């Protein structure tokens, strides 16, 4: 069984060099996963000596 | 086989007998032992997950 959180902290940037409409964009982030992994497994063997 | 010196009726005969040890061989008591051992394992496993 394993619930997993995984917070993130983020930057960002863009720009858009042009004429006259130049269009700039930095930014950040800010993000958390909730998740709830399981896992069933079931194994076998046949050793012989 | 009674020597001549004591033939004579006052000159007793009389055997000395003494031993002498000329070697001395002692064995230690103790009891050795070896082994060799070859083996041959194989393992066919199958997992799910």
């Amino acid at each position: 069984t394993s619930r997993t959180h995984t917070s993130e902290v983020h930057g960002n940037a863009e720009v858009h060099a042009s004429f006259f409409d130049i269009g700039g964009s930095v930014s950040a982030g800010f993000s958390n996963s909730n998740s709830s992994t399981v896992a069933i497994d079931h194994s076998l063997s046949l050793a012989g000596e | 086989n009674v020597s001549p010196e004591a033939r004579h009726p006052l000159v007793a005969a009389y055997p000395i007998v003494h031993v002498d040890m000329e070697n001395i061989i002692l064995s230690k008591n103790e009891d050795q032992s070896t082994q060799n051992t070859d083996s041959q394992t194989r393992t066919i496993s199958k997992n799910t997950s």
